[PDB]
């Protein structure tokens, strides 16, 4: 919930008390918040391979995925802000379940850094598959809510009336380098912590797998991600009308 | 884990990025990765119902009634639509189910994995919170090793 | 036509049942569903057969009536979105649907026994069913949204399938690379389809084909921006079809199973990179400079696909580089605008190289009984040696496949490449003679692949090399009761106990007494020979042989659906030349149809091996360093990103967390100072 | 729904365009059913035999449920052996 | 003339069960691959086909030969032999990267060709 819902106040706040309370000043500040978010995605996706730790990797992952919300907020569009709210909810589910699985993986393995903690997929296969599916959801992979979020924000950029093509090209380019760098750190985490074989861990450990409670946690946070990836209007439809009530304050 | 002695520092911090797996020189293919294991002949029967109910029975703390209501709850909400449309009845019944489940989950067994880590010394079966209402046993101070063997 | 296309929304989602039931089965009740080990297999094959039947009927209705059905629905309706997920059933879709369904069914039948000795075996079919669903949704795709959707889902299934054996770290590096490469391609695909929504505001194929015919006559759209957007839109196909920049994922994708080496490429997924270009040709021929770009990428990666496979000691990597060459041939054919010859080349290649990969897997599982399980042994083409004697059906299958790649005219598929070169040689001088040279090289390395495996002695039980086989055979000596009671522990027999003494030299005997202790015989004396694989591995190979023999005769139906003998004999001359250069080297002397008087003069003219000691050296260096492109990327692209990551986390932890922590350090310090002053 | 579209290049297109939506109420109802499923699972699987956090592996060594129990344990058991060592030296090793 | 005395024990034992020693005379030290190829003894084995080996540079691990009684006149391992083979009994050198010395050289190096696909272990006396 520090990443699930506590990180979203501040993103939601930039919508309430900044976007519809101070609109003519947001029209001055959002051009720079855009550059900040575009640099934020790359910065927080390049720091994450720098982290040997497992949990700090996902913390920086959250710093990276908040960049799309910053961008959708600074996108003076209906698609941009709808993608920001959708990414609030999507990354809520994703980061919540990812930190949950990293904590349970630390409790099972009692190792933190990715230099140690080699192949643990045969030890904890349920945790392996849930972590892989939620890394795919963090990856903006279609069939998950992260894709439609990190695509509707792009679409709000390219359909923006505030910005011009000389800037839209640079912004989209620096945004979509983020989705090259995000595979790098997420699948680096996966191949470091799960893919491999450690000869000293053969049978004498025989760690316990994901119990039914933890499996229900991960699955229960997964099913809205899948359901929103296959039908996004579980999240757009509750906000989009209100988003127009925001943007009606911006165009005139 | 335990590490009663201090562990040995590894003189080879293998790398910031590459995984901690063994090299392909020492990798016995087939047997490790399971690409040539699973010779059918050591497998067992239990075709999909003798191993589902076995797994449900493997992980369950549900008694006859608590558990029956668990099996009949989600079918009740699934028939809350496509058979009728009650409305607030569904939520009132779901709250009733949650509260009666929580009252039932004040289980007569206490299962000492529920208790604090400091309790695990030995002989904890003689401790019986299961029957003794108003236990009155000042052992949760956790600053001195009292002899609670009486 | 009236109602059968209303049910065109199922051909993606008919397989999806069994991966859905496996992902909730293997994840929640793994014992129970793995108890149904073989039933999910037949269920997957049956559902893929339903989709095969439906796609065959759709192809029949496509060739009957000339129309395209676009049964779009509405995904989301909030603002400019108005998203759809419809199915653009055109001739190209129908081709891709049959090409996916047939090869997927046959590869599933293949994996029924290839993976029967696999511990995690049902998750393989979960991945395969999801892969087939994802590709069937990719090709049945009305807008770039759904194309993109299933593009990245294909990347996901490629990652999972390549890292299917997650335990071996080489597969981990393979799958991480594959997904990173596919996403370097999908980067381009995303900021190309968004550039198309800028230039057109379309997110559909019905409108794009009706806009781009007249869009380039306007003034606001910059032609530089259009070619930039088109190149970025092609970068996706560059990655999926393994073209020159993003080709590194394919020869390293062999670390997974062989069935996926038949389905990932020579099949659905690399066919997707060709499908997208074939579908966007109506808006690539109009843009001026993108077509030359596609032709140049294809003609660079037909020789990077060819000069790489000349000396790959592995079977699957050589076939993968051959696939990388044939996909470049297809991208060249699209670069020539030949909308039909590229797809016929794709069909014959995906029914020939898939056959070759299934034959390679049967070769491999024949070889595991020899050398155990080791891809440096059980896939090492050199010590495959001779398998014509042992595995004849697989021999005929692999022979028909390789001869289909070389372009043999009567009993194989030359006519695809015939149309390729016929539409290519009167276009440009650069992209014609080098294409023919790479065709000759294709004949050479493919027949080398065939000859090093099948024709000859076994090279692993060979009694000139394998001393274990010799020690197992000669269970008794050649003297009976004489010369010994048996001898093990033979000493340094430098004089052979023949009363021989040395002349003026450095030394003859010394304190070096080394007992060359030999092994024993009459122990594990069986050493079985490679027997043929099971019948469910042969049946896919037989059906694919029937295909690539039936495809070789396909009054033409290139117009209905979508220097003749001089060019033919010239192409057959260069192909037979490559065949002959492979034959005179790799075919042994006791089985070659050539005359011994010529075969001896071959080595007599080349007994020096000095001009060949540089050519062979450079070709092997090329094939072993992988063109040095993998080394360049792993020195300047992923190591560059790793240096940048260490630099950025330094900047974060030291000198922007340094300020945040220096606030507190300075507060502590001023507190202690103003406490003590 | 059915539209025939002429295009110069390739062929004709027979677009169908079933514009639909789940609807405002059904979206609320699937939110309802999923929250009820979350209730059911939170209670039932919460009342399941969590095999890891019950045994002497987790609950034995420390097992409070924190993330610092490992580090404070391996920082305390050095202190406990040092204290037992001082007690041993108190009575002549 | 300065003649280095090679032996070149084959890996396959004879049908008698005894190894075969061939005693190639080739003069000087340039490269053991070029010596075994000029003097026509089996170095590669199944990699003896043209493109099945790197043909001298050292990029493959194919021309590896177990050399015993060869601490006298060799070049040391050139970090390609130390890397392209990593876990071997350390008597195994690549013939095209190793070098038996200079023209003015005499010695009795015995080099078991094809150490892979062999039955014997050679029981080298323990060093030092
Ligand atoms: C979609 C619905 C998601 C519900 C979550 C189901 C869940 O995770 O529990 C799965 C467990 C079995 O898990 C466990 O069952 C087995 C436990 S044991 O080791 O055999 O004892 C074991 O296979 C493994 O740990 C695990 O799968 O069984 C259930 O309680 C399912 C209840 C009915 C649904
Ligand atoms: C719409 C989009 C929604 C779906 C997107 C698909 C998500 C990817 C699933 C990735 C599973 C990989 C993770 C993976 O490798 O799991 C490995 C794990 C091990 O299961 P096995 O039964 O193979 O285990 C025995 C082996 O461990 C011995 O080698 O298998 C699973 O749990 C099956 C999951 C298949 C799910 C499909
Ligand atoms: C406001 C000024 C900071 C005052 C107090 C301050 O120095 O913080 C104190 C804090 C560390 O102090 P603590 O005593 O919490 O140290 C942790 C210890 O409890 C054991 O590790 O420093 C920070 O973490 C940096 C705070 C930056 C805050 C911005
Ligand atoms: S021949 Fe390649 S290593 Fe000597």
């Amino acid at each position: 919930l520090l990443a699930g819902i506590l990180l979203k106040m501040g993103a939601y706040g930039l919508v309430r008390i900044n976007m519809e309370l101070l609109p003519h000043a947001h029209s001055m500040f959002s051009p720079w918040l855009l550059v900040v978010g575009t640099i934020q995605i790359i910065y927080a996706a390049s720091t994450s391979p720098g982290q040997r730790n497992l949990k700090k990797r996902i913390a920086y992952s959250s710093v990276s995925h908040m960049g799309f919300i910053i961008i959708g907020i600074s996108s003076i569009t209906d698609p941009g802000l709808n993608g920001a709210i959708l990414q609030i909810i999507s990354h809520g589910f994703i980061g919540a379940a990812l930190f949950f699985l990293a904590g349970t993986s630390y409790d099972r393995i009692r190792l933190v850094y990715l230099d140690e903690m080699g192949g643990m997929a045969i030890s904890i296969p349920k945790i392996f598959t849930m972590f892989t599916i939620l890394s795919m959801a963090s990856l903006a992979l279609p069939g998950m809510s992260g894709f439609i979020a990190e695509f509707i924000v792009f679409f709000g950029i390219i359909t923006s009336q505030k910005y011009f093509l000389i800037s839209k090209i640079f912004i989209i380019f620096v945004m979509a380098i983020g989705m090259i760098l995000t595979p790098i750190y997420l699948l680096s985490m996966l191949r470091q912590m799960f893919y491999g074989y450690k000869l000293i861990n053969i049978k004498n450990f025989s760690f316990f797998d994901s119990g039914p409670r933890e499996l229900f946690l991960s699955i229960s946070i997964l099913l809205p991600i899948i359901g929103i990836g296959i039908y996004p209007d579980f999240v757009l439809s509750l906000a989009s009308d209100k988003v127009e009530s925001i943007l009606s304050n911006y165009f005139y | 884990g335990l590490s009663q002695i201090e562990p040995d520092i590894n003189e080879d911090p293998i790398g910031q990025f590459e995984t901690n797996s063994i090299e392909m020189e020492d990798f016995k293919y087939g047997y490790y990765d399971g690409a040539h294991t699973y010779y059918e002949g050591e497998v067992q029967k239990g075709t999909f119902w003798g191993a589902i109910a076995d797994d449900i029975a493997a992980v369950d703390q549900t008694n006859g009634f608590q558990g029956l209501i668990s099996c009949m709850f989600l079918p009740a909400i699934a028939l809350g639509m496509y058979f009728d449309a009650p409305g607030e009845y569904l939520f009132i019944g779901a709250a009733l189910f949650t509260v009666v489940f929580c009252i039932i989950e004040m289980d007569k067994p206490d299962q000492p994995h529920n208790f604090e880590p400091q309790i695990y010394k030995l002989e904890r079966g003689a401790r019986d919170k299961l029957i003794n209402d108003y236990n009155t046993m000042s052992i949760w101070d956790f600053n001195d090793k009292y002899g609670d063997v009486w | 036509m009236e109602h059968t296309y209303q049910y065109s929304w199922i051909i993606p989602f008919i397989p999806l049942p069994v991966p859905i039931l496996l992902g909730v089965g293997l994840l929640l009740f793994p014992t129970a569903t793995k108890n149904l080990r073989r039933m999910w297999t037949f269920l997957s094959i049956f559902l893929l057969s339903i989709v095969m039947i439906f796609s065959i009927y759709l192809s029949i209705q496509q060739i009957f009536l000339s129309c395209i059905h676009q049964n779009v629905w509405s995904w989301t309706i909030n603002n400019e979105f108005s998203f759809e997920f419809g199915y653009f059933i055109d001739p190209l879709t129908s081709i891709m649907s049959i090409l996916i369904t047939t090869v997927g069914i046959l590869v599933l039948i293949y994996s029924d026994n290839y993976m029967s000795h696999d511990q995690g075996y049902l998750r393989f079919f979960a991945y395969m069913g999801f892969f087939n669903t994802s590709m069937l949704g990719l090709v049945t795709s009305s807008n770039l949204i759904q194309v993109y959707f299933f593009w990245e889902l294909v990347g996901m299934c490629s990652y999972l399938l390549i890292g299917f054996w997650f335990t071996r770290p080489i597969a981990a590096n393979a799958c991480q690379k594959a997904f990173v490469t596919n996403r370097v391609g999908d980067f381009g695909l995303l900021l190309g389809i968004l550039g198309l929504y800028w230039i057109t505001g379309s997110f559909e194929f019905q409108d794009l084909f009706e806009i781009f015919n007249n869009l380039i006559l306007n003034n606001r759209v910059n032609l530089l921006f259009l070619t930039l957007c088109a190149f970025l839109l092609f970068v996706g196909p560059i990655a999926k079809s393994a073209q020159f920049p993003l080709h590194v994922w394919l020869p390293d994708a062999m670390e997974g199973p062989t069935p996926i080496s038949a389905l990932i490429h020579a099949a659905t997924m690399v066919a997707a990179g060709i499908f997208l270009v074939a579908r966007l040709l109506p808006l690539f021929i109009v843009i001026p400079s993108i077509m030359y770009i596609i032709s140049l990428i294809g003609i660079i990666t037909v020789l990077l696909g060819a000069t790489l496979a000349l000396a790959q000691k592995d079977i699957k990597r050589g076939l993968a580089y051959s696939t990388m060459s044939q996909l470049g041939y297809m991208m060249l054919a699209l670069g020539m605008g030949s909308y039909r010859s590229a797809l016929f080349h794709l069909i014959t290649h995906a029914y020939s190289k898939a056959l070759l990969f299934l034959g390679s897997g049967s070769i491999i599982h024949s070889m595991e009984a020899i050398v155990g399980y080791s891809p440096d042994k059980s896939q090492n083409m050199i010590l495959m040696g001779g398998l014509t004697k042992h595995v004849p059906i697989t021999k005929t299958a692999f022979l028909i496949g390789t001869l289909s790649l070389c372009g043999i005219p009567p009993l194989a598929c030359f006519w695809s490449k015939d149309e390729i070169l016929n539409d290519s040689l009167l276009f440009s001088p650069i992209f014609a003679i080098i294409a023919c040279s790479t065709a000759g090289l294709t004949a050479f390395y493919m027949f080398r692949i065939y000859l090093l495996t099948f024709e000859g002695h076994l090279n692993t039980y060979f009694l000139n090399y394998s001393g274990k086989k010799s020690g197992s055979f000669y269970s008794l000596s050649l003297w009976g009761k004489e010369e010994e009671k048996k001898l093990t522990m033979n000493n340094t027999k430098r004089a052979s106990f023949f009363c021989n003494k040395t002349y003026k030299i450095s030394n003859n005997v010394r304190n070096q007494i080394f007992i060359t202790v030999e092994n024993f015989g009459l122990n594990t004396r069986t050493f079985y020979y490679p027997h043929e694989s099971d019948n469910t591995i042969l049946f896919p190979m037989l059906i694919l042989v029937l295909f690539t023999l039936f495809i070789g005769a396909i009054n033409q139906e290139g117009i209905d659906f979508d220097e003749f003998l001089r060019n033919a004999t010239f192409s057959v001359s260069i192909a037979f030349f490559g065949i002959f250069i492979a034959y005179c080297l790799y075919k042994p002397f006791y089985s070659s149809l050539l005359n011994l008087t010529l075969l001896n003069s071959f080595q007599k003219w080349n007994s020096k091996r000095i001009h060949w000691e540089k050519l062979i050296n450079f070709v092997y260096n090329w094939s072993y360093n992988r063109g040095y492109i993998d080394s360049f990327f792993k020195t300047s692209l992923i190591e560059s990103i790793r240096r940048l990551a260490k630099q950025t986390t330094f900047f974060d932890k030291r000198i922007i967390d340094g300020i945040t922590n220096g606030v507190g350090i300075t507060s502590f310090f001023v507190g202690e100072v103003t406490k003590y002053i | 729904a059915v539209m025939v579209q002429q295009i110069e290049g390739m062929r004709d297109i027979i677009t169908e365009k079933h514009v639909w939506h789940l609807s405002d109420k059904a979206i609320k109802n699937v939110y309802m059913f999923y929250i009820m499923f979350t209730c059911w699972g939170c209670l039932y699987f919460g009342s399941a035999k969590d095999p890891f956090y019950d045994s002497e592996e987790y609950r034995g060594d420390g097992g409070d449920g924190t993330g610092y129990w490992v580090y404070e344990t391996v920082c305390i058991s050095p202190f406990l052996i040092l204290l037992g060592k001082k007690e041993k030296n108190l009575e002549m090793h | 003339p300065p003649a280095v005395d090679f032996a070149f024990v084959h890996s396959v034992l004879l049908p008698d069960g005894t190894p075969d020693v061939h005693w190639r005379r080739a003069n000087g030290g340039q490269k053991l691959r070029d010596i075994m190829l000029d003097s026509n003894i089996e170095l590669y084995g199944p990699y003896s086909k043209p493109l099945s080996n790197c043909a001298g540079v050292g990029t493959c691990a194919t021309c590896m030969v177990e050399i015993v009684n060869g601490k006298e006149l060799l070049n040391p391992r050139t970090d390609i032999e130390k890397e392209k083979l990593k876990r071997k009994p350390k008597n195994w050198r690549l013939a095209c990267q190793t070098n038996v010395g200079n023209p003015d050289s005499t010695g009795l190096v015995v080099i078991q060709q094809l150490p892979e696909w062999k039955a014997h272990e050679w029981n080298i006396p323990k060093n030092i």
